């Protein structure tokens, strides 16, 4: 009945030294029934990464919407959109549906190509921006993620250390949520290389 | 309903209108809401007519049996018996009762028992739907140790206004005077009190 | 929750998952859903955890009093009916119970009774109860035979819980196995579903959909 | 209710009401039980003081408690009907709850228990 | 309509070591967005080397603890001052809770102590009396924030040995009382940051063969 | 199950170095009607305890009678009724807390919030709260209703933790209580100007102050406020 | 949320806490609830956080265009009128509760604004779940002709009362001081009374702890 | 429980009762016998709320068996049906009523006649040549109205019953997993094992 | 809320308390409920603060535009514009407004517009939650053609009682005097009016 | 409508859809084809609310056929599924939403690969090796998880499907009256007439 917890799933994002990480589980369900173990929740538009939890039809719809908008942005601006600007575009787009909202929990992650500054942001379903220095959490196990991140996180982690921290935060949070899990992906993002890693986890 | 009781120098006076309504229909225009539980202990009834009559009949029984054993009860004792019934059966009662009485020791006393079944001893009390419209008037015009004639005028003027504004109140203004001299009934008709 | 029990040549297999949830939140992965009523009788937990624990522990007390008084092992029929008659008295009050009472006596042989909080009492060969019951039934129905060995039957019960643990969001954690014989039940271990899944995937060639 | 202790100990450690109940049994018509290898036979005396009796309808001395258990008695006839009725009810109650008919020992133990209860309950003989 | 239940917040945590047990709880008591008390003890010594906490609706929590303490007193009278073992205490609490099955004590109960072999023991109860022995159990408001962290740091879940890449699990080595207390403190500090009902103070009761000891630590008061 | 009819608003209280202070206004409200202006809601029990009660007044008068009956009962066959076996604040509180929890457990509560303030035999300060649900708690400052939201923040600035109690004098504590009562009069729509205040001190005993008034009120700034936005006259 | 506003000698000052809470969990520990409308007009936002931000930004945009059109510096009464008329139109469905303060050619002003579109004039105001705690402090200590140093003290004291005593409020204190004939000074993290203590342990993992199925390079570069 | 049918022919009563037991989502059993022998020449089939059906049936069975032992005599089908009706009529104004519908098929050894009684959960009794409970009558009664004769043999009664079950299997949405069929005549009660 | 307007010899006086409540919390204790729609046409507001402010702002706009085209509007005209908004939007408004104004031709006039959006021209009007308690007092004490000082006393005493009994009313008593001489604001503090 | 199953094997997609149409009390039909050919190598099966299912299916069919004529070209299965998803995603925030769940089985002639897409009424799209809608997955997925291989032949896929239908016929309460089975491969769409 609650649209934000029909399909399930989680996203977490973290900052490190000259890098950001964003990660998500791979489950899509119909309440108790597991439907797909390949439903990725992280997308990218140039060098800006967008994770989206919540109702899966809206996750797909918003991805297609921001692809549309960032493509037109690029053609007109003659440059790729930056994380700070994209964050405002996500907020605007969500708030324009104030009284018929998309049931989602978006998360932005990326590095500003000109300043080199790591950037993360989270939103509620109507576009309120949370621009955290440390970490952003989203989804059906957001409480569990808050608990993991708040203890596991320390600032200025190197990319390969940050990978371990965000992975362990996601995995152990997902294992305490019925509607999350069934595989996981972690993106490690630096200024001009991005590594994607699929994690091995319990499949129940 | 508009009811009040007022203490004065020689004792206490209870006052009431005579209207009983079922919705907007006046079921009885000459109701007697001033009721006797003992020789010089009376009460004014508001709320459910069934409930307040049932209570008053039980109290009258309790004070009659009290009198046979222990002699004349105090007004405080009568108020206590009313309170006991109202408080213990608060879930199944809609009763707002003012108890007024005359002792020779204590003189005129007034106790008000609202919906909850609490007791409040007061120099005067007002109650019933029509009382809302005269809180201002009664507070400005009441004095302690008034004469009989002044107190009759105070009650007459007060209930006149309560009747004027409240649709649920109307008819005749009945009064009962309680003093050492005895028990006096008074009645005041519309043509008298409306022109005040 | 996923609990199953089935009769076969070598007695009864009982297999259960270990997960308890409150909404989406996974409260426990280490729940004991087989109640050890006595050394000869087993019961399964589904619906209300307290209702199943309390009244099947109580059932053990009534079974003990029976054999003191009658100088004889209580039948599975009589044990199950003590419980079903008790819960039937409470019908309407809001008890929540779905259980298999499992035993193996001389006069009856291996016997399973499905007992339930609206008063149902059914004898049967195969039962599956819980949110993951439909998944377990699929594996059971297609592989069940009377002439299974004790080893193969234990695996079938283990594999059927795994099927449910994978698909059903409210089932998982670990698999507890029991084998009921005439001389009593025998515990066949706690098996983590995480470790079991990968083991079964590789050895059996199943779950090709899942990347490992 | 009538609570008077009728069955009580006497100085010599006897319960006279229980012993006087045995004297009522001594007065009753003779009953005998003999078990063979594959049967049991119950024999009963019928006193021939009473002729002009209707033997079709007169209470028979042997009573079925269930289809597999019988009860005969010696003593007060009216008292026996109360024990027979209670036993018959218990036999059906046992079938209903245990899903098995009573053993002969169980049914005996029940009837014997009812008899005992009436030796230390108030207001009863 | 009269609602006989309420929510006084709070969070509690029980951990069973090798030869010890701890039961920790925050000292904040709340209703809605108001603080009732910054120091209202929630974990109690019940005698016989058993510690108890009934978290949730504080009136039912106080009632249950009071009744259990009394049950320990009467166990001594009735059974020649015999020590009430932790397993026996647990079963007794089930009957206290299930006795009100149709008007429950709205609490999540945890007890801690030592079993009859001297090993650490924690038992966990739902509101109507279903119970289980456990190694690690958080209860109350911020339980969802604490348990994933404990799975990872006590039981070493999802942690494997470097160089093997998933093939060899990190071995389950035994934690000392000092190590457990560090994890308790860090759990509650993290919970305080991200849960509004958790804060003010942390009281930990430690149970060993020597007896029951107390430790108190400040938490953020916002 | 009932609903409260005639009601009393906030009771506020705090500990200080040698004892406790408790206060409550003299109003009995009938919904939004400020019906009864002479209601005493602080009820002393002996010379060492004061019970402050908010919520339903009929239930308060019942509790008042229970406490009066408690004192009578304690005196029965008790030569030390006015000495070692006198009623303590802790005894009175536990009794009330038992009654409150029992009544809620029969789905027929006494619709009140109660603060028992007093000083024990050994000189220790006693201050504890109980309500219609049987919920209990203790703190260096306690308040009911609106007092919880407005008085506690002010009183906690004086006594923020246990170690602030020995540093707080009776003059400072009373001042804080009196200021809190003024703030409640400004901001609580079911309060009155007239209140009672009780001090229970381990040296000077029970001082009960009746017919106090909120004074030194700031209203003068109201003359300059005009319209709701754009109005200049 | 605890937000407050009060006037002093030749100015007005706003205060706010920095905690955002969804249900019982703290979503953000350092958010800005004091919103920019114009260079010398600011708005404290309570209620639904998105609504308070969105309504201030829309009116702030329209105020800027109005200022350009009229060649005059914007007035607080214009921001007030535009906000209330917008909020009234939506009948409370935009759940914004706001305290608006500013300096303009007319002088210094302080208003409150409720979700249904009612406005109030005041010398000291507070809104949000911590308003009762904040107002207790303001009613105790506010006086006429406060100095700036006294005003900042009182404003932060009012917000602190909310932080400590309200579970809805927490973390730090933000302040904005608008004085006549001066630039407005936005003092974010004016007070920092809730820094987390150092942790007992370090939870940094050994490298290789996490099991990995697959590794791949993501192409983010233009074709 | 779902379908229970009854048909009284010349010299016997035939009762047909479905085998399925469904608990919401899954069919838990496909061989359930929804009947109890009350006496050697009286059979009762039943359908209604889970638990209550069997509890009621066994309670009736116990009482009739008690009567048989006490009097050394079998009650007539009419007498048994009146006893059952009264218990259901008592039940309907209780705190929690038995939600159980029954058919009572009996052979009266005194009159040498088969008898079928239909009793619903309210205690509404009717003697009929053929009967059903729930939706079973909606599908089958048009066939029974057409083909039924009072002088039918047992074999003709079974053939007419097959036609009724075939119509149920065609037009009913639920899979009731076939029927157990039992015959009540002068020799007692027996089950038709192939149907 | 307690609001009233009273005509007298030289014109009209509007009076009001200053309390605004959200449930039992006093959200503003110094509210100005006397609002200006034209130079010598004012109104008292009761009901939804949002609604009455929205209405009053629209009326002020209508009378400003009226004045630019047709010169000074009558008090009757102002009441009519209020009524039109209240009546046509009755389903979506909770507004109880008293309109008071001074012409030189008509002198002091008072119009009351209750919830329905009806209009009633009266010698004086009372409204708001606290007005119920002073119907009796006001009816007994009002006279036509009072002096300025008598009318100020009448309003002060009346709203004093309304404040005393109504929890929703309180704070300062604000007044606005409308005569040929101009527009005078008055304020009366608790220490003054409570002792009356 | 009730059960719709899909399985993608080596070189084809197999869709199995129930034949029953029930309107409350009675089964009105037992030969209903719950599918439409969208293009020569794309088939869509459907289940959901009465009326809406066929109206939606035929509306999609018309639009894909229109595209085919305009461009003289067959859209890929992926393209068709994205078009169908958008229409359902548009629908869910309408005045009255289409309550329709679909499976799209297609053979991509460019890539030489079978493709199965599962789309629910909300517009939730997933590409799968096997899929179902409603309660069908609850019974069948444990069997498919066990036996499925990506290199299965069409004959092996049909045998695995028979096992799924047998399990449905055993444990489902409703009689869905068997299934029509259709195969989508490089040669187009054909119906398996004996199943
Ligand atoms: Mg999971
Ligand atoms: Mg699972
Ligand atoms: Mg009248
Ligand atoms: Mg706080």
């Amino acid at each position: 009945s609650d649209p934000s917890s029909i399909n399930g799933g989680i996203v977490v994002a973290m900052t490190g030294k000259d890098c950001v990480a964003i990660a998500c589980d791979l489950r899509l369900g119909s309440q108790s029934l597991g439907v797909s173990n390949k439903f990725e929740k992280i997308f990218h538009y140039g060098h800006v990464f967008l994770g989206i939890t919540g109702l899966a039809t809206d996750v797909t719809t918003l991805n297609e919407m921001f692809r549309y908008k960032t493509n037109l942005y690029k053609l007109k601006e003659e440059r790729a959109i930056e994380p700070e600007t994209f964050t405002q575009l996500v907020s605007s787009s969500l708030y324009e549906r104030r009284f018929g909202p998309y049931f989602v929990g978006p998360v932005v992650a990326g590095i500003n190509s000109k300043s080199g500054k790591p950037f993360i942001a989270g939103f509620d379903l109507i576009g309120c921006i949370d621009e955290a220095k440390d970490f952003i959490v989203s989804g059906t196990a957001s409480d569990q993620l808050f608990g993991m991140c708040e203890s596991l996180y320390e600032p200025n982690l190197e990319p390969e250390d940050l990978f371990e921290t965000i992975s362990q935060a996601l995995l152990n949070a997902a294992d305490r949520d019925a509607l999350s899990g069934w595989g996981a992906v972690v993106y490690i993002i630096k200024k001009d290389e991005v590594v994607k890693r699929y994690l091995k986890m319990r499949q129940d | 309903t508009s009811i009040m009781a007022v203490t004065f120098k020689d004792g206490v006076i209870l006052g009431a209108d005579s209207r009983t309504t079922t919705g907007a229909y006046i079921a009885n225009r000459v109701t007697d809401k001033l009721t006797r539980v003992h020789d010089k202990i009376w009460c004014c009834r508001s709320g459910s007519a069934a409930d307040t009559q049932a209570i008053a009949d039980i109290v009258q029984y309790h004070l009659e049996l009290y009198t046979s054993q222990y002699g004349t009860p105090s007004t405080e004792t009568a108020a206590s018996v009313f309170k006991e019934l109202c408080y213990e059966n608060k879930d199944n009662l809609t009763a707002g009762i003012i108890v007024a009485g005359y002792d020779d020791k204590n003189k005129g006393e007034v106790y008000t028992i609202p919906l909850g079944g609490s007791v409040h001893k007061l120099p005067y009390a007002i109650a019933g739907s029509g009382s809302t419209f005269i809180y201002g008037y009664c507070d400005k015009n009441f004095r302690e140790n008034m004469s009989k004639e002044e107190t009759v005028d105070f009650i007459k003027h007060s209930l006149s206004q309560a009747i004027k504004w409240d649709g649920s109140s109307g008819g005749v203004i009945r009064m009962v005077v309680l003093t050492a001299a005895g028990v006096e009934r008074l009645i005041f008709y519309p043509d008298e009190y409306e022109q005040l | 929750t996923t609990t199953l029990a089935f009769r076969f040549q070598g007695g009864i297999i009982v297999a259960v998952d270990s997960r308890a949830t409150a909404g989406n939140w996974v409260a426990s992965q280490t729940v004991k859903k087989v109640i050890e009523i006595n050394p000869f009788l087993l019961g399964t937990m589904a619906g209300g955890a307290a209702d199943c624990q309390f009244w099947e522990t109580w059932l053990g007390s009534q079974c003990r009093l029976h054999e003191l008084r009658e100088k004889e092992r209580i039948s599975v029929a009589a044990a199950s009916k003590i419980l079903s008659n008790l819960v039937y008295q409470y019908k309407g009050a809001g008890l929540s119970m779905g259980t298999m009472i499992c035993g193996y006596t001389r006069k009856e042989g291996p016997t399973i009774y499905y007992v339930d909080s609206d008063g149902t009492r059914l004898k049967g060969d195969i039962f599956c109860v819980g949110s993951g019951q439909t998944f377990a039934y699929g594996v059971l129905d297609s592989n069940y035979k009377w002439d299974l060995s004790v080893e193969d039957a234990l695996y079938l019960g283990k594999r059927s819980i795994l099927a449910a643990a994978h698909r059903d969001a409210y089932s998982g954690g670990s698999v507890n196995l029991y084998h009921v014989t005439e001389d009593g039940w025998i515990y066949h271990g706690n098996h983590d579903v995480g470790e079991l899944f990968w083991k079964v995937k590789e050895e059996e060639g199943s779950f090709n959909n899942v990347i490992g | 209710g009538y609570d008077r202790a009728l069955s009580i100990f006497s100085p010599d450690g006897h319960i006279f009401q229980v012993e006087y109940a045995l004297e009522a049994v001594k007065r009753g018509t003779c009953a005998v039980g003999v078990k063979g290898k594959n049967c049991v036979v119950l024999g009963c005396e019928r006193r021939s003081t009473l002729k002009l009796q209707d033997t079709r309808i007169t209470p028979s001395k042997v009573s079925k408690i269930d289809s597999h258990v019988v009860l005969s008695f010696s003593g007060l006839n009216a008292d026996s009907r109360i024990l027979i009725e209670k036993a018959r009810v218990e036999a059906q109650s046992h079938r209903l709850t245990l899903e098995d008919p009573v053993t002969v020992e169980y049914l005996t133990r029940y009837v014997a228990g009812v008899q005992q209860r009436y030796t230390q309950s108030g207001g009863v003989r | 309509q009269f609602n006989p239940y309420g929510d006084n917040g709070g969070t509690i945590l029980g951990i069973a070591g090798e030869d010890f047990a701890v039961l920790a709880g925050d000292t904040r008591n709340i209703t809605d967005y108001s603080i009732n008390s910054r120091y209202e003890p929630k974990v109690f010594d019940c005698g016989d080397n058993i510690v108890m906490s009934a978290n949730g609706f504080a009136a039912d929590g106080d009632a249950l603890v009071k009744r259990f303490k009394n049950s320990v007193k009467w166990y001594h009278f009735d059974h020649n001052d015999k020590k009430l073992s932790i397993n026996s205490a647990a079963r007794n609490i089930q009957h206290l809770l299930y006795g009100k099955r149709f008007f429950p004590y709205y609490v999540h109960t945890i007890i801690a102590g030592l079993d009859e072999d001297g090993k650490g023991a924690v038992y966990s109860f739902d509101p109507v009396g279903s119970y289980e022995r456990e190694q690690c159990r958080a209860g109350g408001a911020a339980a969802s924030l604490i348990m994933p962290f404990l799975d990872n740091q006590v039981n070493f879940k999802n942690q494997y040995e470097p160089g093997t890449n998933g093939k060899v699990k990190k071995p389950l080595k035994y934690l000392s009382v000092e190590e457990v207390i560090k994890l308790v403190r860090d759990s509650f500090t993290s919970a305080t940051e991200r849960h509004i009902q958790v804060g003010d103070g942390l009281e930990i009761l430690i149970v060993t063969k020597d007896g029951v000891r107390k430790e108190f630590y400040e938490l953020k008061r916002d | 199950t009932q609903q409260p009819i005639v009601t009393g608003t906030s009771v506020i209280s705090m500990k200080y170095d040698n004892g406790v202070i408790i206060a409550a206004d003299n109003l009995g409200s009938y919904g939004s009607l400020l019906r009864f202006n002479g209601v005493e809601r602080l009820i002393p029990v002996g010379d060492n305890t004061v019970v402050g009660i908010s919520g339903d007044i009929s239930d308060m008068q019942h509790i008042e009678r229970l406490l009066k009956d408690l004192v009578t009962e304690n005196a029965y066959d008790n030569p030390l009724a006015d000495a070692e076996e006198a009623l303590e604040p802790s005894y009175i509180f536990e009794y009330l807390a038992t009654v409150m929890y029992q009544r809620r457990s029969k789905m027929n509560p006494l619709w009140n919030a109660i603060i028992v303030a007093g000083v024990q035999s050994n000189g220790d300060q006693f201050l504890r709260y109980v309500n219609l649900l049987g919920v209990t708690y203790s703190s260096p400052t306690l308040a009911t209703g609106f007092g919880a939201h407005m008085a506690n923040p002010l009183l906690r600035k004086v006594v923020d933790r246990e170690s602030d109690i020995p540093k707080t004098t009776v003059q400072v504590a009373e001042e804080a209580i009196v200021n809190a009562m003024r703030v409640l009069y400004y901001r609580d729509a079911r309060s009155s100007r007239n209140f009672s205040l009780a001090i229970i001190d381990k040296n000077t005993g029970l001082t009960f102050k009746k017919n106090l008034q909120v004074e030194n009120m700031k209203w003068d700034f109201a003359k300059d406020i005009k319209g709701y936005g754009t109005q200049k006259i | 949320t605890t937000i407050a506003g009060l006037v002093f000698q030749d100015g007005v000052i706003l205060g706010a806490d920095t905690r955002a809470t969804n249900d019982s969990v703290v979503a953000d520990k350092s958010c800005e609830k004091i919103h920019f409308i114009a260079p010398k007009i600011y708005c404290c936002g309570a209620g639904v956080a998105a609504d308070a931000e969105a309504v201030t930004q829309l009116i702030g945009s329209n105020i800027e265009l109005h200022s350009l059109y009229t060649s005059r510096e914007p007035r607080v009464v214009s921001a007030l009128q535009m906000l209330k008329q917008h909020l009234f139109k939506y009948q409370g469905h935009i759940g914004a509760y706001l305290i608006v303060a500013g300096v303009d050619p007319t002088g210094s002003h302080l208003f409150s604004i409720h979700a249904h579109g009612s406005t109030d004039v005041g010398y000291y105001l507070s809104l949000g779940s911590g308003s009762l705690a904040a107002m207790a402090v303001l009613e105790s200590h506010w006086k006429q002709d406060l100095t700036k140093e006294e005003a900042i003290k009182l404003a932060s004291d009012a917000i602190q009362a909310g932080i400590w005593n309200d579970l809805g409020s927490g973390s730090n204190v933000d302040v904005c001081v608008m004085e006549i004939g001066k630039d407005a000074e936005y003092l974010r993290n004016y007070l920092t009374p809730n820094v987390r203590e150092e942790k007992q342990k370090s939870y940094k993992f050994p490298r290789g702890t996490t099991a990995v199925l697959k590794e791949s390079i993501v192409n983010i570069c233009d074709i | 429980m779902d379908i229970i049918l009854g048909i009284r022919v010349q010299d016997s009563v035939i009762l047909a009762s479905s085998k399925a037991v469904t608990r919401g989502i899954s069919v838990l059993k496909d061989s359930d016998d929804k009947t109890r022998q009350l006496s050697p020449h009286t059979l009762m089939s039943f359908a209604g709320e889970a638990g209550d059906t069997v509890q009621f049936a066994e309670y009736i069975q116990a009482n009739i068996q008690l009567y048989s032992i006490r009097e050394d005599y079998e009650l007539s089908p009419q007498a048994v049906s009146s006893f059952v009706r009264q218990e259901l009529a008592k039940s309907i104004r209780s705190r929690r009523p038995y939600q159980v519908n029954v058919l009572i098929g009996g052979y009266d050894k005194k009159k040498n006649k088969p008898e079928l009684y239909q009793i619903d959960y309210l205690g509404t009794k009717v003697e009929l040549p053929y009967g059903a409970h729930g939706y079973s009558g909606f599908y089958t009664f048009s066939l029974l109205d057409h083909h039924y004769r009072p002088d039918m043999t047992t074999e003709e009664g079974l053939d007419l019953l097959k036609l009724c079950v075939q119509e149920l299997e065609k037009r009913m949405p639920m899979d009731f997993k076939g029927v157990i069929v039992k015959i009540v005549d002068k020799d007692g009660i027996r089950q038709v094992d192939d149907f």
